[PDB]
Order: C-alpha cells, then sequence, then structure tokens
C-alpha cells in the first residue's frame, strides 16, 4: 500500500537561526512574529506560504537591528530560519 | 495535486503557548512583550479563520499535558494545525515555566501515525524562542 | 521616554542627572532589549554612587542581561570591590549563573582577584 513519511507535512517557523539568541522588544514584540503578522496581514491573500515566509526572513533581516547601552549587545542582526518537511503548497485562501 | 486542500469545514487550530513569568528557581526573566505578541497573533489567525486558543504561563508538564490533548482531538473537520510557541529556549528546546521541554517530545504527538485526523494535512510549528546566545554581529550591505 | 535617559545618563556615569530623571519618575528598572538595566551600566562602568542610589530606589538586585549576566557579574569582571560590596548588602545572589554556567566567584577567579575572590 503507498504510503508518506510520518515526518511529512511538517513546518517548522523558527524565529532564529540555530545557535542564535531571539531578539524581543519590550514593546512592540519580537522582532519575528511582530513581521510574521505584518507580513500574513498583507499577503496571506496573495502568496502562497512559503514566499510569505521568505517576506518575514527579509523583513526581520534588513529592519531590525539591537539597541542596546552595552556595547556587547548593541547592532546585532537576526535571520529566521524556515524549516520545511511539507509535500504541497500551502495558500490561505483556498 | 500541487496544493494543500485547504476547504475542509474548518481551517483549524492555532495555539498559542505563551509564557511570560517563570519559576525563580529557573533564573529565568520575564518576557515583557510577549503579550503583545500573543495578541498580535490571536488577531493575525482568527482573521485567517482559525481557532486560536491562548494559553499563558505552562509549566513544562503542562505543556507536553496540552499537546498530547490536542493531538488527540478529532481534526477530521480540520484543514490544518498550527502551534505558536514563546518562551525561552535553547536548541531543540523549548521553556515550560519550571524548565525545559524537547521540542521533538511536543511535535512527536502530530506525527503522520500518531495523529491520524491531521495525516497528510499541514503542521505548522511556529517557535518564538532562542536556539543559543550567540549573537549575529550582521555585515554592511 | 524617561526610561531610555536613564539608561543613558548612567552608562555616562551623570550623577546628577540620574538623581532629576528618577525625581520625574523614571523607572530604575528600566531595559534595552538585551536586558540592560541601569544597574548592569553602573555596574560595569564603575559608578559606585550611582549604584547606590538606583539600589535604594529598587534597582532589581538580579536582573539579568541577555547572556544571563547580572550586575554582580559585571561589577566583577571590572573588579570593583565597593560596588561587589554594595550589591551584595541588597541581597544580590553569589549563586547565580550566566548562561555560560558562570558565577561572580568563577569570574574573580578567571581575573586574578585574589580580594574579590574571597568577598
Amino acid at each position: 500500500c503507498h504510503k508518506i513519511p510520518v515526518e511529512a507535512d511538517f513546518l517548522y517557523a523558527y524565529s532564529t537561526a540555530p545557535g542564535y539568541y531571539s531578539w524581543r522588544n519590550s514593546k512592540d514584540g519580537s522582532w519575528f512574529i511582530q513581521s510574521l503578522c505584518a507580513m500574513l496581514k498583507q499577503y496571506a491573500d496573495k502568496l502562497e506560504f512559503m514566499h510569505i515566509l521568505t517576506r518575514v526572513n527579509r523583513k526581520v533581516a534588513t529592519e531590525f537591528e539591537s539597541f542596546s547601552f552595552d556595547a556587547t549587545f548593541h547592532a546585532k542582526k537576526q535571520i529566521p530560519c524556515i524549516v520545511s518537511m511539507l509535500t504541497k503548497e500551502l495558500y490561505f485562501y483556498h | 495535486d500541487n496544493s494543500y486542500k485547504m476547504d475542509y469545514p474548518e481551517m483549524g487550530l492555532c495555539i498559542i503557548i505563551n509564557n511570560k513569568n517563570f519559576h525563580k528557581s529557573t533564573g529565568m526573566t520575564s518576557r515583557s512583550g510577549t503579550d503583545v505578541d500573543a495578541a498580535n497573533l490571536r488577531e493575525t489567525f482568527r482573521n485567517l479563520k482559525y481557532e486560536v486558543r491562548n494559553k499563558n504561563d505552562l509549566t513544562r508538564e503542562e505543556i507536553v499535558e496540552l499537546m498530547r490533548d490536542v493531538s488527540k482531538e478529532d481534526h477530521s473537520k480540520r484543514s490544518s494545525f498550527v502551534c505558536v510557541l514563546l518562551s525561552h529556549g535553547e536548541e531543540g528546546i523549548i521553556f515550560g515555566t519550571n524548565g525545559p521541554v524537547d521540542l521533538k517530545k511536543i511535535t512527536n504527538f502530530f506525527r503522520g501515525d500518531r495523529c491520524r485526523s491531521l495525516t497528510g494535512k499541514p503542521k505548522l510549528f511556529i517557535i518564538q524562542a532562542c536556539r543559543g546566545t550567540e549573537l549575529d554581529c550582521g555585515i554592511e550591505t | 521616554d524617561l526610561g531610555k535617559k536613564l539608561l543613558e545618563a548612567t552608562r555616562a556615569g551623570q550623577d546628577d542627572e540620574v538623581r532629576i530623571l528618577m525625581a520625574n519618575g523614571a523607572d530604575v528598572n528600566a531595559m534595552d532589549d538585551a536586558g540592560v538595566t541601569p544597574l548592569h551600566l553602573a555596574a560595569k562602568r564603575g559608578h559606585l554612587e550611582i549604584v547606590e542610589v538606583l539600589l535604594k530606589h529598587g534597582a532589581d538586585v538580579n536582573a539579568r542581561d541577555i547572556w544571563g549576566r547580572t550586575p554582580l557579574h559585571l561589577a566583577a569582571t571590572v573588579g570593583h570591590l565597593e560596588i561587589v560590596e554594595v550589591l551584595l548588602e541588597y541581597g544580590a545572589d553569589v549563586n547565580a549563573q550566566d548562561k555560560f554556567g558562570k558565577t561572580a566567584f568563577d569570574i574573580s577567579i578567571d581575573n586574578g582577584n585574589e580580594d574579590l575572590a574571597e568577598i
């Protein structure tokens, strides 16, 4: 009989790359969730999910930089990490 | 076909675990701004027609129990499943209020063979949590 | 935001500006996105009197930055005996470990500070 892997059809949308800290702001929230929500609001009716998550990657990568009064933590950057075991395209407007 | 079937009667569950405050014994700081995330996520996913369920300040045991219970629900009328994790973290790890949970243990409940009403359906785990303490210094564009 | 200006004044060592800002209701436990508080800054930059005025007005003696470091860790790194003592008096936790498993005692050993290790 035909089977699929038990690990198939999972997507893990990580806020950050393996090994890395994940940045948050006290008033606006985390960089990743901000960008994810904003990109879903703008593109959930226009783009496939992977392409929405790619806009999130760019938004987080380009529009955010850490501010710290401690130079150790200042001017730091963040890339999210899309991990897809999906077998199909995902459109929210279907 | 090339696209997941998304015209089931329901879009699916959106489980949000929002851990802000942590036991003194852990030595973990309060996660200021996480409520802003949780509210933002509920608004966003409810507008996408997801059935949003917010859980605040869950212990490691509560997280596991919740996920086991949710995976044992009838998802047959649901197109997909979403789980959002907002907590402290380490590589492969999400924190309950009282200590670490293995992310693999959480997601295993939803394996194709263990959650049969979600077999063949997209299972989305959105993980807002540290994966270590490493900092990206960046590079000029 | 007064909380930003407090962090700013604390870092620059402006003891007077620190006092003025607090009188206007500036959050003594204000944070940047790395969890760095005025107490962290005052301890690191060696501003003893500022450390004392922050703690007097309820500064979190065991606040942690994103690397799990407390003001006691930072005071230990530069080796400021008086700040370490004042921090300890306000209930700083000697057993507190950063995300790298280091205590203030462990930093004093690595810096070769004999006077600090005993305290």
